[PDB]
C-alpha cells in the first residue's frame, strides 16, 4: 500500500515549567509575639534552619 | 520578619 493523499495537522503540548515559590519562617509560623514560645523553641532551631 | 514591640498595655 502506497499512500496517495496526505494531510497537515498541528497538535498542542502543555508541558509545566515551574511553580510558585513559597517561603514559611519557623519563628512566625510556630510562635509570633510571645516570649516564651522562642525560649522554648531556641532548642529545635536546627529543625528551623 | 519586622517585629514591632508593645509601648504599653492596656485593661478593659
Amino acid at each position: 500500500a502506497i499512500p496517495t493523499n496526505f494531510t497537515i495537522s498541528v497538535t498542542t503540548e502543555i508541558l509545566p515549567v515551574s511553580m510558585t515559590k513559597t517561603s514559611v519562617d519557623c519563628t512566625m509560623y510556630i510562635c509570633g509575639d510571645s516570649t516564651e514560645c522562642s525560649n522554648l523553641l531556641l532548642q529545635y532551631g536546627s529543625f528551623c534552619t | 520578619n519586622f517585629r514591632v514591640q508593645p509601648t504599653e498595655s492596656i485593661v478593659r
